[PDB]
């Protein structure tokens, strides 16, 4: 069902991608420099705008149109918190193959009832809310991270950070290894697509020999992901998978910048975390600067050099 | 987000849930008036702070406890005099705990059975769930690891809502017997209700009670809202008077800065949440002792620049900034401006460290090398760590 989704996750060059809100401040900034990444932005929405055009490029009234039109198997939303609810139902109703929400802000109860939606079906894929977004080095980005710094590759990156992904990218390119696919997840608690999702994808996609996974304080994410790993990359033929997890050293009871980030009854702290994805033969980086060497050095063990 | 108890309480109440009579006032006298106001058997004094376990605190007055039963008025106002103005220190507040301006003088009631009942968004059913305890007036997380089976969970359909079917098979499983269990069902809908009502992310009775006269009531509750529903909660975000918030980083939040203020000397300013608290961490693990953590939201300005440079620096506490930012959609220039031009404006005298990285990189490295400024530059987080540890000893 939803979990039929997953391969909508892995964007490429043929990627026909459509933004909500596209005329917008976000909509349209985004836009005009996903674009100059080479993205295949083929429209955008607005209500009361159909036929029109922005940035060369036409401007739906329905995503159902502009899907029907474009044929586009994507779209990205920038919309205010407020709204970025009923964009992602819309997306869903329009049955597109993949929806990365960026927004942040979006009322948590809002997004369970989307989860409760969402998870009854699997036409539609959903990334976020409160997210960076997807990119496929080289053939595809949907989202605001900073296209250039990416270079195709072998290194798979999920996360729930941005910034961390970021980091992480800079430092395997650095290291001469590239990325496959990056995927972030989102800093909220109730997202529609979790560390699984994306470690399944990664596990049996030929491209990705490696991968880097990105945590922080909050929920249980990492522990289903390492519980994951034992039963599905253990073995002869494993991939190596370096980590990280941020907050070590994170108050209780406060949330970090990410409405997901936050120790609360005794649950989300950091430790854990680590002491279970090493417990999955998960290769933890004490060190965001080390994620890099780390995992080249995981490469070398195994002359996969 | 979190309101005080009296707040909590009104609300509950004015949502057809179970509470105890209660008149709030912020001195020892209106305490005294209030005790009178009440006129029952037992009353009971309770600090207003957003910290729990207040009920085994200690006040800085020399008071032990924050949670008072007495029959008498007087001893009331006498326990209020030492309770207003005080820091109460709880087993979850800070070292200090926190500072008390208001307190609850309510009806004390008798309390038959103690059981913990609460509703939150599970992040592992991906939807709202009923955790009931027949043991309460203790600590769930203890509760829990000694005795599992005695918790009850139920996930609720976000889209039926509740059904008596789980309500009463809450109550049945709380304790309630009889007559009393389909009480205790009609109350757990209502804070279901309430709940959902008020985009809480949890509302947290304990006790969630029987008296002897046979009623049920919500003893204490601890309700934290979805801040993201701040634009839909506008009344019961008005109440929310940030009173109990470090001095500093209400100042942030007037610029839209995500601060938290933690106890150590190395100050540090980060975009995106994550960076930020990668950042206290590799400082903590280099021996540093993070000042705080703070996050220049999604992109950064100029103002927001000197602006999170001010709010670091009127601290007293710090004796290094480490600004550790990665220059995706705004340059690293844009940012590079910001410091140099606040370094001036500000004549900071604390050792500043620096670590760009991303668009710009190269640039920004000259506007930084260029203003001649104390500016220390980093190679890499790690760099920027180890170097603004050093700055401090
Ligand atoms: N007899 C009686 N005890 C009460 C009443 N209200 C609160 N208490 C007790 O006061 C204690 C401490 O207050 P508490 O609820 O723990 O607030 P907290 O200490 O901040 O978590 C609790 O364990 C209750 O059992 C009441 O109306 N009657
Ligand atoms: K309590």
């Amino acid at each position: 069902s939803y979990t039929a989704s997953r391969k909508h996750l892995y964007v490429d060059k043929n990627t026909k991608v459509i933004c909500q809100g596209f005329t917008g401040k976000q909509g349209t900034f985004h836009s005009q420099q996903a674009l100059e990444y080479g993205t295949n932005l083929v429209g955008g929405t607005t209500p009361g705008k159909g036929g029109k055009t922005h940035l060369g490029l036409p401007v739906f009234n329905t995503v159902k149109e502009a899907k029907e039109q474009t044929g586009a198997t994507a779209s990205v939303i920038y919309v205010p918190p407020p709204f970025a609810a009923a964009a992602i139902n819309e997306a869903i109703d329009a049955e597109v193959p993949l929806v990365v929400c960026i927004t942040e802000g979006i009322p948590q109860q809002d997004m369970v009832r989307v989860k409760h939606r969402l998870l009854r079906q699997g036409k539609t894929r959903l990334i976020g809310p409160n997210c960076p977004g997807v990119i496929n080095p080289g053939e595809c980005k949907i989202g605001i991270m900073p296209g250039h710094i990416h270079k195709k590759g072998r290194i798979g990156i999920v996360s729930r950070s941005g910034t961390l992904t970021y980091e992480a990218v800079h430092q395997t390119t650095q290291v001469g290894l590239g990325q496959s696919l990056c995927v972030g997840i989102g800093g909220d608690p109730f997202n529609g697509t979790d560390f699984t999702d994306c470690l399944e994808i990664f596990l049996n996609d030929p491209a990705t020999e490696g991968i880097i996974l990105i945590g922080e304080i909050g929920g249980n994410a990492e522990e289903n992901a390492a519980e994951f790993l034992k039963q599905h990359n253990s073995g002869p033929k494993s991939k190596p998978v370096v980590s990280f997890i941020a907050g070590l050293t994170a108050p209780p009871g406060r949330r970090m910048g990410h409405a997901g980030a936050i120790i609360a009854g005794g649950k989300g702290g950091a430790k854990e975390k680590i002491t279970a994805l090493q417990s999955a033969g998960v290769v933890v980086s004490m060190s965001p600067a080390q994620l890099g060497t780390t995992i080249y050095k995981e490469f070398e063990k195994r002359k996969m050099l | 987000m979190n309101l005080q108890e009296y707040q909590s309480k009104k609300l509950m109440s004015d949502n057809g849930v179970k509470v105890q009579r209660f008149f709030v006032a912020d001195t020892a006298n209106e305490a005294l008036e209030a005790a009178k106001r009440l006129n029952a058997k037992e009353i009971v004094l309770k600090a207003q702070i957003l910290a729990g376990g207040r009920g085994k605190g200690v006040f800085s007055s020399g008071l032990k406890g924050g949670v008072h039963l007495t029959k008498d008025p007087e001893v009331v106002g006498q326990l209020a005099k030492q309770m207003i103005g005080y820091n109460l220190a709880t087993k979850q507040t800070p070292k200090e705990g926190v500072k008390v301006n208001k307190v609850m003088v309510a009806e004390a009631l008798d309390i038959s059975r103690e059981t913990y009942l609460a509703i939150l968004m599970d992040r592992s059913c991906n939807g709202p769930v009923l955790v009931g305890s027949p043991q309460g007036g203790v600590d769930i997380e203890e509760v829990a690891a000694s005795n599992p089976e005695l918790i009850f969970k139920e996930q609720i359909d976000i889209i039926e809502g509740i059904k008596d079917s789980q309500a009463q098979r809450m109550a049945e499983n709380l304790g309630f017997l009889g007559p009393l269990q389909n009480q205790a069902a009609d109350q757990i809908k209502k804070l279901y209700n309430l709940f959902l009502k008020i985009d809480a992310t949890q509302v947290e009775v304990n006790p969630f009670g029987e008296t002897p006269e046979g009623q049920v009531v919500c003893f204490d509750a601890k309700i934290n809202f979805d801040d993201n529903a701040e634009f839909r909660q506008k009344d019961i975000f008005a109440m929310d008077d940030k009173s109990e918030n470090e001095p500093i980083e209400n100042e942030a939040a007037k610029y839209d800065l995500k601060y938290i203020g933690l106890d150590g000397n190395i100050a540090c300013f980060v975009n995106g949440a994550g960076l930020a608290m990668a950042t206290c961490d590799i400082i903590f693990l280099n021996g540093g002792k993070p000042a705080n953590f703070l996050d220049l939201g999604g992109g950064v300005k100029e103002s927001q620049v000197y602006q999170a440079f001010k709010l670091l620096t009127a601290d007293p506490k710090v004796e290094a900034i480490l600004v550790n930012i990665f220059g995706g959609i705004v340059n690293c220039a844009i940012i590079a401006n910001g410091i140099t031009k606040a370094c001036r404006e500000l004549e900071l005298k604390v050792p500043l460290v620096v670590r760009l990285e991303g668009t710009n990189v190269h640039e920004a490295q000259n506007i930084l090398t260029n203003s001649g400024l104390p500016i220390t530059s980093a190679v890499d987080l790690e760099d920027a760590a180890k170097k603004a540890v050093a700055s401090v000893t």
